[PDB]
């Protein structure tokens, strides 16, 4: 496991070193765990399973 | 008439769930404990009354407890969908669990709790007029399940006497495992386990899942399917106290038919047609092909191969279309193997039980539906391999005391460990000596 | 050919299992350039039916809320799968409904005609409904019918609300709906009579008529119809059923030993069918002897030589395919009915 | 340290000659035939 | 069940701001304190973190302690510092200068008992308490010296509950002061006594893992305060909403420690993976698995290659099947056989949440107890050996009070805790 | 069912861009990697797994890597069109190219790149349940295609052993040349292809040239249409895994019906209907006429004359409306010729596939749209006239050390360049004994 140690004077848009991974980060943003967004939980698997059987 | 259902810790109380559900759905209760308006005529039926007491306005509540040390699972029961099918008195919770401690459970915790479960079980026992047993539901690799399993079943010995004990009790599996403490709970509830239960059916995951993978179709099961399964073995053996048949079988005649000497008394369980809806049509059910169904290794719910030893007795138990004649040339089939092997002693090796109501259908279930089912329950030596890997594991683990202060820190002497592996040594002995052939004295 | 990219047709589509009495959903895909179907499984992406030719079938014959028979078993198409069929199918599948009163029941024969050979309304739902006045006024048929039977019908082509509005100008006594909300109360109308429908049961004097499905493809079943009703007999029932091969057999089982044409003649009866049932008002009129005797000989050849007036003398093309199926003993009346309008 | 490819990820079947956890027993079978004996 | 959590010093502030943000994002918490999440699974634990202010509003359960309220103020102005309790803000007036001695002997013991009358009040307003949480580092001054001087208070005060602490040790690479391993050591001694359970992270690690797993191409701070917010708040789930397989601290704490000194562990968490990566990779069992025992993605320096694992726990999130997880832990136990203790039968305790982490289809934490641990303290003991022969800064804590005897005393600590893990790291049946 | 295809260097980059956009169309894959929005139904069909792997979102992504030591091309696909297609991990990139020296590959910089590319191979085959083979398209002229495909083929020839490997590769063309030093690169290259492929196509850039000035309408080609005439023949070949037929040919039959002796591997591809769309509407094309066509030498797709051979094997692959009738009828019109030859010891000279997809037709092509096509890989004895030429063009140059010191600079003996042509010399000797007459050998 090693550190980068290299010093990067150009933006991206040059290709050199890492200008994939930068357009991206650009693109998108700031860094959270989660990847989507405005989705409920779901329920338990004994609600889920165990619900009022057919008549 | 009557049997009361005790159910202990997480996989009890999930099993439990399952239980009921069946029960409700074969007798026809609805989950708020009532039924529909149009089932009250007909001729005037109490069957449901083995499981089930009406107050007088209709409503029906399950003689039944739930003991668990951790809420949770209890919250849940309580906020599910059969919230008022229980009574709430019924529902007991601790507030911590026994954390993978059988001393934890025994001395220190359930010694609390203990007092208000006899307390319920009192208020159920005053309010019957044939009780013919209990039904416990535990397993023994966790740390509430045989700590106070443990101490309520020695309670319960003391105080009721006679009246006899089933238990159906999950045993860690023997190459899939969840905790790493359990060679030790398993050892130390067996101890507790030999001197008060008359007869104990054992249960492992690995074999229901590889009789889930085979049979049915299940890439991914998971605990529900093995609790339905579970469920639906408890209805076929408890069917013969509540529908009509041409050879009933009481709950005591399993226990006077199955253990041959007081310590004898783990029995091996099988289920015939388990098979998937899309298969069922396209083959006949007949009577000769379960019946040889249920002595293949691949049908059993636990892990044993009972090729390897003898069997002492068994008893079948048949349910829905079937005629005697059938059973009579079936038996005398599986007699003519020659991979079945009964010890010299036991000539007369079998008992027959034949019920006519068929096995039911759960809507979310996996099951197809069928007209006839065989559940078996059998003694034989092959059991003794179950205790020896767990044995061997527990001298591995205590060889270097590996987790020793814990148990000693939470109350209980170092003492109790070396009587426990000697009780069990002795067992593995007897079941030694039990399976010597008796011939060539001379 | 048997390109991969050719131009097709799906819809989601139903059929139940009579073994195992589950009802299973699949995606039925029709390339129409070369009459080649397939069908997958909806639940577990599993194939069902390899594709194979079907000579049998049109592009016309793909609409939505239809039925079709494939290897003997019936086949219900209630879907849109994509937007390109969306697209294709549209524009001659809007959904129009002609209600029918008391006073024009003695010539619905030529109000079929109208309606399907001259109107150019394709339709399959036909059925009629007696209802109490209170369910009448909250299903929303017109006042001045209400105490009679009415006959329903849901028809399919271009431009329905507007050619329906043209159909009512033409002939007088029809009604239709003016919007969509009276087209789904009709059509609830039409179901909830597909659950009881209305006939005279256990009467000895009654007769009970059915129409194969090669004679209403000639938009013939108007006139055929009508030339029963001009004899004598008085319509009492009205169906639209789609019946399978075990119906076909289990209907056709006395006749097992005397038709020289037997599985022919089971085939033929696959598909829509129309279902009449005729009784009289006079004791003095046997319906059954009556009705063959209109009906003709099975033959049509015989029958175009000696009754060429006959049905089947002017439907008829074989044996096995005779446009008409009727009693012909004094008892299966009853049974006829029973088994084709009891619930 | 490898986890081996997928096809391989599934549950091996049990066979309890070759189990490393009850070689005692059968060695207690083997010395108990000849202790009946005797 | 209720959890007290204790932030101190700067390093203990910062991650508790994430940690308080994750936690009240799962349970939607507005920064004004009022509750507007959409399911009742949310409500029903909502006391086991929060306790509940009078119309509507919730609290949380912390303690915040530093020498000089310069990060107070900074977690005061952040965007979430309005829910935490004003009185909870215990300050001195002059800092603790990096020198362990002042923070354990000087400054310490004049607040010390102000911070012990407000975690008893908010221990005993729980119905049921269970064990602390502490976040700190151990390289600083008031984090180690005052955060081991309460820890032994509460562990007089409160014997019988669990001890938990999250804790961050000085990089070999990376040092960022020149006293640390005096700090480190005198901390270590501290910790080994009193704690139940000790976490460790190396700051090189969250640089390891943000650079290669995430690709991240100028991270700060807030990522790497993030990833242990993270992970800090995953322990707890099975806690806090239902499941197939319930487990807990003391649970945990029962399979995980052999021996009472062995309580240092390994975490790690599985789902990353870079925003170009993810449209190409759907989550399943063994993709976390093979994650999760990938060196990688484990927060420490020392690597599990070398040494053997005692024991392990994975607790998983989400809706999936019991199967798939057993025979995984199954398959990896027994391709890998040699870098397992071979004297425990089965050394992976498994669990299983319904809920997983928003925004998250499934999700894993790894606790792992090690050997491999043993070359960080190593490493500890050579630089201490190496500054303390020469005297090189003694005379700061020297004049602050500290006896001698002390330092050997932590030093032969240390070393006895070296020893012990190397010989259960190369012991044998026999 | 599936196949992995790894692309080396420059030419074999670029004929994977013309590759992977004709997969796409053939299956309907839009180049952002999801299917098209009207054309969604619910439900598909498994055609595309032998080249696409779905995550279940619904993105298709394709089972390649691209390989190449220069930035340039590969940075053209990542920037291009097809971005969104690839897993940004497959596209591998080293700094600097070889510089046309095998020895600079294969010695000093491709060992650097080769670990990480076996690695990502490792990471696809993992994610497999049927394999049946490696495609490698790559280039003996230069100098990473030549030193890095050799050591990669020698990589997976150890670690994935009996799997099949199948090359595609660009040869020097006769007189047309673009570098002085391709005999060399090609000997050595030639010298690793011999023991670690199983078959190899060969390919000349003079050919497809002349095939497309006369048969299409062309006055001015360039690669592109090269590549997609290579493109058009891969998929003809691939196209017996992916599409219902009458008869199937999997990977594993071509090399037992192809190849007679573990030496005599290398073959001559052909296609027929090569045609504009201005003479195909002037022309019927049965089934005779196409058969007729691969065996002029004026299709083949490789710069040898048959005539002065004799043929041991021949697979022919029809795809669209064709009836295996027509196929018989027109082999056995075949083998009345008198200017085509086979062995005599190869009496059943033919093997028959028959697919029914038809060719496709990408929108900015210059093939006519057909009803049926054909295409043809022959195993022959000619084959032995281009490696002599090669060979001839090595002595001129290595009397001299033309520009050896180059090669010997950057890591090698002088003693491998007579190494290379001995092996050379030796399998222009088994051509020359294997196509001798039994008859005369008695
Ligand atoms: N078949 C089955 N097994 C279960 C179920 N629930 C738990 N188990 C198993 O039983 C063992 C765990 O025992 P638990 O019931 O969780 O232990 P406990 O009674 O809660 O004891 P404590 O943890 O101290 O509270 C493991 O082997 C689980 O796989 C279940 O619902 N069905
Ligand atoms: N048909 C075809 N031939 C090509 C193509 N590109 C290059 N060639 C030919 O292949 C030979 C050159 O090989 P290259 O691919 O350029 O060599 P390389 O793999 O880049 O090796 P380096 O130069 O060391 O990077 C010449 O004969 C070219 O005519 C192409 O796209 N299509
Ligand atoms: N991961 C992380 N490390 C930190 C943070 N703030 C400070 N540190 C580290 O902690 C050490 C400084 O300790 P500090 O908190 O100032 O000690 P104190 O003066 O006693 O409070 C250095 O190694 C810093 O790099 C943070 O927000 N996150
Ligand atoms: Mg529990
Ligand atoms: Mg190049």
């Amino acid at each position: 496991r090693v550190l980068p140690c290299f010093d990067n004077h150009y933006n991206s848009g040059v290709l050199v070193d890492n200008w994939f991974d930068a357009r991206i980060n650009e693109a998108h943003g700031k860094f959270t765990i989660a990847v989507d967004g405005q989705s409920p939980l779901p329920s338990s698997v004994y609600k889920a399973d165990y619900s009022t059987p057919c008549v | 008439r009557e049997a009361i259902c005790i159910h202990i810790g997480q996989a009890g109380c999930q099993v439990g769930n399952a239980c009921w559900e069946l029960f409700c759905l074969e007798h026809g209760i609805q989950p708020d404990g009532a039924m529909p308006s149009d089932k009250t005529i007909g001729v005037e039926d109490d069957a449901f009354n083995t499981f089930f007491s009406e107050t007088g306005a209709g409503k029906h509540v399950p003689r039944a407890v739930f003991l668990d040390l951790e809420p949770t699972v209890v919250d849940e029961v309580r906020t599910g969908t059969y919230r008022q099918l229980f009574h709430p008195e019924q529902l007991i919770s601790g507030k911590e669990d026994a954390a993978n401690n059988y001393a934890r459970g025994h001395y220190t915790i359930g010694k609390e709790i203990v007092d208000l479960c006899l307390d319920r079980i009192r208020k159920l026992a005053d309010n019957c007029t044939g009780l013919q047993g209990f039904l416990v539901y535990h397993a023994v690799g966790g740390g509430t399940g045989s700590g106070l399993g443990a101490l309520l079943l020695e309670r319960l010995s003391v105080d009721y006497g006679k009246k006899s004990k089933l238990g159906y009790t999950v045993y860690p599996s023997p190459q899939v495992s969840t905790a790493v403490v359990e060679p030790y709970n398993s050892v130390l509830s067996t101890h507790s386990l030999l001197e008060h239960t008359d007869v104990a059916a054992m249960l492992d995951n690995e074999a229901i899942y590889d009789l889930t993978r085979r049979n049915l179709d299940i890439e991914r099961p998971t605990y529900t399917n093995l609790n339905r399964l579970i469920g639906q073995v408890v209805s076929s053996l408890t069917a013969s106290l509540r529908f009509d048949g041409a050879l009933n079988v009481d709950l005591t005649e399993f226990q006077t038919n199955l253990v041959p000497y007081p310590r004898i008394h783990f029995v091996l369980t099988s289920y015939a047609p388990v098979i998937s809806a899309e298969k069922a049509y396209h083959e006949q059910l007949s009577v000769s092909e379960i019946s040889n169904a249920v002595f293949e290794p691949a049908s059993m719910m636990t892990k044993c191969d009972p090729r390897h030893g003898k069997y002492m007795a068994c008893c079948l138990m048949y349910r829905g279309d079937v005629v005697p004649k059938d059973v009579n040339a079936a038996v005398a089939t599986i007699k003519t193997k020659r991979t079945i092997q009964f010890v010299d002693w036991s000539p007369t090796g079998f008992k027959c039980g034949i019920n006519y109501q068929p096995p039911t259908v759960v809507p979310g279930g996996d099951l197809a539906k069928v007209q006839r089912a065989v559940c078996m329950i059998a003694n034989s030596t092959a059991i003794a391999e179950v205790f020896a890997r767990i044995d061997h594991k527990f001298d591995l683990m205590y060889s270097k005391r590996a987790f020793v202060h814990w148990y000693v820190g939470e109350g209980m002497e170092e003492g109790e460990f070396s009587e426990a592996r000697e009780d069990l040594a002795a067992l593995e002995k007897d079941y030694e000596e039990v399976g010597a052939e008796s011939a060539d004295m001379d | 050919a048997r390109s991969l990219q050719d131009p097709r047709l799906s819809f989601y589509c139903e059929q139940y299992d009579h073994i195992a009495h589950r009802m299973n959903h699949y995606v039925l895909q029709f390339y129409f350039e070369d009459r080649t179907v397939e069908i997958r499984e909806v639940t577990k992406n599993r194939l069902h039916l390899k594709r194979a030719h079907f000579p049998h079938l049109n592009r016309d014959d793909f609409k939505v809320g239809s039925s079709l028979s494939l290897l003997g078993g019936v086949i219900k198409l209630t879907a849109y799968a994509d937007e390109v069929t969306r697209e294709l199918c549209g524009e001659r599948g809007e959904v129009t409904a002609v209600m029918f009163g008391e006073q024009l029941l003695p010539q619905l024969g030529r109000c079929l005609a109208v309606l399907t050979e001259e109107c150019g309304f394709v339709a399959l739902e036909m059925q009629m409904a007696w209802l109490p006045v209170e369910t009448a006024a909250a299903y929303g048929v017109p006042p001045d019918l209400v105490e009679g039977r009415i006959v329903v019908v849901k028809c399919a082509n271009t431009n329905a609300l507007q050619r329906g509005i043209d159909f009512m100008a033409r002939m007088p006594g029809a009604r239709a709906a003016e919007s969509v909300e009276e087209v789904g109360r009709w059509e609830q109308i039409v179901e909830k009579a597909k659950e009881q429908p209305v006939a005279i049961l256990g009467d000895p004097n009654s007769t009970v008529v059915i129409i194969k499905p090669h004679a209403l493809q000639k938009l013939a079943g108007g006139v055929i119809v009508q030339q029963l009703i001009d004899a004598g007999l008085e319509i009492s029932g009205i169906s639209l059923t789609n019946m399978t091969s075990q119906q076909a057999n289990e209907l056709l089982k006395p006749y097992k030993g005397v038709l020289p044409d037997f599985p022919d003649t089971m085939r033929s009866l696959m598909g829509t069918v129309w279902v009449l049932q005729f009784v009289s008002l006079d004791e003095g009129v046997d319906v059954v002897s009556v009705a063959r005797e209109v009906c003709g000989p099975f033959d049509p050849v015989i029958a175009k030589e000696l009754r060429p007036t006959s049905i089947r003398a002017r439907f008829g093309v074989d044996r096995a395919h005779n446009a008409v199926h009727c009693c012909d003993l004094h008892e299966e009346g009853p049974l006829y009915s029973n088994f084709f309008f009891r619930p | 340290f490898t986890l081996g490819p997928l096809q391989d990820q599934s549950l091996p079947p049990y066979n309890d000659l070759e189990d490393p956890y009850l070689a005692p027993y059968w060695a207690r079978r083997e010395m108990l035939i000849r202790e009946t004996a005797e | 069940r209720e959890i007290v959590c204790v932030q101190a010093g700067q390093c203990g502030n910062q991650i508790g701001s994430k940690f308080w943000e994750v936690i009240s994002d799962e349970h939607g918490v507005d920064p004004t304190g009022t509750y507007q999440g959409d399911s009742d699974l949310q409500l029903e634990r909502i006391n086991v973190y929060f306790d509940e202010a009078t119309g509507g509003r919730y609290v949380p359960r912390s303690v915040l302690i530093d020498l000089e309220p310069g990060t107070m103020d900074s977690v005061r102005a952040g965007p979430y510092g309005q829910i935490f309790r004003p009185d909870n803000f215990i300050f001195g007036q002059s800092g603790a200068g990096n020198n362990w001695a002042k923070g354990h002997y000087t400054e310490g013991a004049e607040l010390i008992d102000s911070v012990l009358d407000v975690c008893c009040k908010e221990a005993e307003s729980c119905d049921c308490l269970q064990g602390f949480q502490i976040c700190h580092s151990l390289g600083g001054g008031t984090g180690s010296g005052m955060g081991t001087l309460l820890i032994s208070k509460l562990r007089e005060q409160y014997p019988d509950r669990i001890m938990m602490t999250f804790s961050i040790i000085p990089s070999p690479k990376v040092s960022d002061t020149v006293v640390e391993p005096y700090n480190t050591t005198l901390s270590v001694h501290q910790l080994v006594e009193n704690s139940d359970e000790s976490m460790c992270i190396d700051n090189e690690a969250l640089y390891d893992i943000c650079f290669r797993t995430l690709k991240l191409t100028t991270p700060t701070f807030g990522d790497l305060n993030h990833l242990v917010s993270a992970v800090v708040s995953g322990v707890t789930c099975c806690l806090r909403f239902p499941g197939q397989l319930n487990s807990d601290l003391r649970k945990l704490a029962v399979n995980l420690v052999p021996f009472p000194r062995l309580h240092f562990f390994m975490m790690g968490f599985a789902p990353l993976t870079s925003r170009g990566s993810q449209q190409y990779r759907g989550l399943s069992v063994p993709e976390l698995t093979q994650q999760m025992f990938d060196a990688k993605n484990m927060m420490q320096a020392a690597d599990p290659r070398h040494g053997r694992y005692l024991t392990a726990s994975a607790l998983f999130r989400g809706r999936m099947s019991t199967k798939e997880v057993d025979e995984q832990m199954l398959n990896v136990q027994n391709k890998n056989s040699s870098y397992f203790i071979e004297w425990i039968p089965n050394n992976i305790k498994s669990s299983v949440c319904d809920i997983p982490p928003k925004g998250l289809k499934m999700a894993v934490t790894f606790i792992g107890n090690n050997t491999c641990i043993q070359e960080m303290f190593r490493r500890v003991g050579e630089q201490f050996t190496l500054m303390f022969r020469r005297k090189a800064f003694l005379h700061w804590y020297t004049g602050e009070g500290m006896d001698e005897m002390e330092f050997t005393e932590a030093e032969s600590n240390m070393n006895d805790l070296v020893s012990e893990y190397q010989q259960y790291q190369d012991a044998t049946i026999e």
